[PDB]
């Protein structure tokens, strides 16, 4: 059943090196968990398996959806699969008995540009360091050559792991790839690997994005495989979202009757209709996540106030001015959260600095913005910014972003609100709709687009960010005059349910 | 040294309960059941001879559903600055405390679900606080609590 079903099913009985061009997000690590699944059901025997990500936070969503497991499964970033599994069991053994077996690794003081001065920080000081460049990698390297020179370190690594499930292969330096091909041309330990080909890479600075799109063009041992990830449940809607005007047309195909979608509305009377298709109808439930999208947010507030005079207590979030596409706006957004929320813990905010693995360095930037704690809006949001910028690198990725950071909390309160808490009854702008997928959806055939009859990816949008009802009704002349064209060139009739 | 409270997040008759502690306790009422199970609680946290047998399937809130337990205890570390019992109580452990002016002391016991291998897996934890709290450290077969608290268990 074209792109979305048959790439699951080839996806799940395959035995082989799998390499997985996913889209812009928007549930990789659907299928990542799905195959895991599979795979762990499927093998009887002792042997486990290795799921590795950048972020830590990622790495607890992995585990959510999988459970718990005995089996002896890593799961975590990278830096903790390489710096547990290879050296501080074997580092005494490839490279000498003096060598310490324990060490705390700080990537926060040490900025050193030499292999051999390298060994002598660990050897002395108790301390495993970094390079200076960010494209290396000092304990990858150190990993590939205590594999390549002791011998029990071989016998661990393909005796334990089955296969090793990688994640942002894109933005991955040098010393990473010639690890992960090392595993798969010696010691043979199949791989699979996600990720998008190039399109804005970000995460964990120093990218080369001849690494994956190198091993696309002349690869050959890799069952290659297209935009595999299903944004959107069943099939009904997914004939729908793959309109827009052509190109894409000839891959629908269309039935007899629809099921997800209803038009019953002809002189909106916007309470009377939406209460009849929950109890009348048995459509909406109102217990399941009810997301509805418009624009013009004044006219979401005068849709809140009417309905709050009904009674069904609406919530409008609007665009933030960190919403704008930046590299920094996943970390950025979560430290507000950690001095609005007034109760809300260190180590959340923690589990988001790039490659993780920080022990005790938590309290060094718990301290800095506590100091944020003060309202003191004027001459202490630039420079507590910068300290905490300095201490974790990623510098001067700035002015334009921290002018925006200094707007959402300009008078402490842009709107006193913020998504801190869980609540239904969520009204988004497409301006800020992007990138997080819905249950239930009631937004009334999208209207205002006839005037241009271009820009398909606004449409694009109101339409696959839905999982699997959406409801288009009949309300605009010109809407029905510009969907009367698509009847026809569809070549199938069928828009519409009736007996 | 004055017990606070106990939390048990999961037992196989609790759903969330928190119970307020002191020192001579009477717990009374109807259930025998509830009453027993609150023994078996602190029999569980505070004795290694009901520790080492581990958890079984019947000891949880369903037989398959929330395979989550969790017994907290608190235990009010501090004393009165005119007396010395502050330093000679805390000098059992060293390095769960990170302030020497903390106040309050958790005592955490974790389980683990039952489906694979048919065990429940009793791991202790303590520390000051309830995040990031450190393993209690175990040489051998007894821990480092079992130097602390030796538990009498009397019934006729």
């Amino acid at each position: 059943m074209i792109e979305d079903e048959m790439s699951r099913e080839q996806i799940i009985k395959d035995g082989g090196n799998i390499l997985v061009t996913a889209g812009a997000g928007s549930g990789k690590t659907t299928i990542l968990v799905s195959k895991i699944e599979a795979d762990l059901k499927e093998n009887k025997t002792h042997y486990s398996i290795a799921a590795v990500t950048f972020t830590n936070k990622a790495a607890k969503e992995i585990e959510g959806r999988l459970g718990y497991s005995s089996r002896g499964n890593f799961i975590g970033t990278n830096d903790g699969f390489v710096e547990s599994e290879i050296i501080r069991p074997f580092i005494k053994d490839a490279f000498g008995n003096d060598y310490p077996d324990n060490f705390t690794a700080e990537y926060f003081d040490n900025q050193f540009a030499s292999y051999d001065k390298g060994l002598q920080v660990l050897k002395y000081q108790n301390i495993l360091g970094t390079y200076s460049n960010p494209k290396k990698n000092f304990k990858f390297q150190l990993a590939l050559d205590i594999l390549k020179k002791s011998l029990v370190a071989r016998q661990y690594i393909f005796s334990k792991y089955f296969k090793i499930f990688i994640d942002e292969y894109q933005d991955s330096d040098k010393d990473m790839h010639n690890l992960f091909m090392y595993l798969k041309d010696q010691l043979k330990i199949k791989l699979f690997i996600v990720g998008d080909p190039k399109q804005s890479i970000y995460i964990w600075r120093g990218a080369e994005p001849e690494n994956f799109n190198g091993l696309i063009e002349n690869s050959t041992d890799f069952n290659k495989y297209h935009l595999t990830s299903n944004f959107r449940c069943c099939q009904d809607i997914q004939n729908y979202s793959n309109l827009f005007n052509e190109e894409t047309r000839s891959l629908i195909k269309e039935k007899n009757e629809v099921q997800n979608v209803i038009s019953i509305a002809d002189d909106m009377p916007i309470s009377d209709i939406l209460l009849k298709l929950t109890e009348e109808k048995q459509v909406l439930n109102i217990e399941a996540e009810l997301v509805i999208l418009v624009r013009r947010r004044n006219q979401a507030i005068e849709i809140m106030k009417e309905l709050n005079e009904e009674g069904f207590n609406f919530i409008f979030i609007p665009q933030t001015p960190l919403d704008r596409a930046t590299p920094n706006a996943t970390l950025l957004k979560e430290v507000i959260k950690y001095v609005k929320n007034d109760r809300y813990s260190i180590y959340d905010l923690a589990a988001e600095i790039v490659g993780n693995l920080s022990s005790r360095e938590i309290k060094e930037i718990q301290k800095i913005i506590n100091e944020l704690l003060v309202p003191n809006i004027n001459q202490v949001l630039i420079n507590q910014v910068l300290i905490n910028l300095f201490a974790k690198l990623e510098i001067t990725l700035d002015t334009r972003e921290i002018t925006a950071f200094t707007e959402v909390m300009m008078t402490n309160e842009f709107d006193i609100a913020f998504d801190t808490n869980e609540y239904l009854h969520k009204i988004f702008t497409v301006h800020s709709a992007k990138g997080l997928e819905f249950n239930q959806v009631i937004i009334t055939a999208s209207d205002y687009n006839v005037h241009y009859n271009r820009d398909t990816n606004e449409h694009y949008v109101a339409t696959t960010r839905a999982k699997d009802k959406l409801i288009v009704i009949m309300d605009n002349k010109k809407y029905s005059d510009y969907i009367e064209t698509l009847m026809k060139e569809l070549k199938i009739k069928n828009i519409i349910k009736s007996i | 040294m004055k017990f606070s409270n106990i939390t048990i997040k999961n037992f196989r008759n609790f759903e969330k309960v928190n119970i307020n502690l002191d020192n001579k306790n009477v717990i009374f009422g109807m259930n025998d059941i509830g009453k027993t199970n609150f023994l078996y609680a602190l029999r569980f946290l505070l004795d290694k001879e009901i520790r080492k047998f581990g958890f079984n399937k019947s000891d949880y809130h369903k037989h398959d559903t929330s395979k989550k337990i969790e017994i907290i205890l608190t235990l009010d570390l501090s004393n009165y600055e005119k007396d010395e019992d502050t330093k000679k109580l805390i000098s059992v452990v060293k390095g769960a405390r990170t302030s020497a002016n903390a106040d309050v002391f958790y005592i955490a016991l974790e389980s683990k679900y039952d489906d694979k291998e048919l065990y429940g897996n009793i791991i202790l934890k303590w520390g000051s606080e309830l995040d990031n709290l450190i393993d209690i450290p175990g040489r051998g077969n007894i821990n480092a609590l079992d130097n602390v608290f030796k538990v009498i268990y009397i019934n006729p």
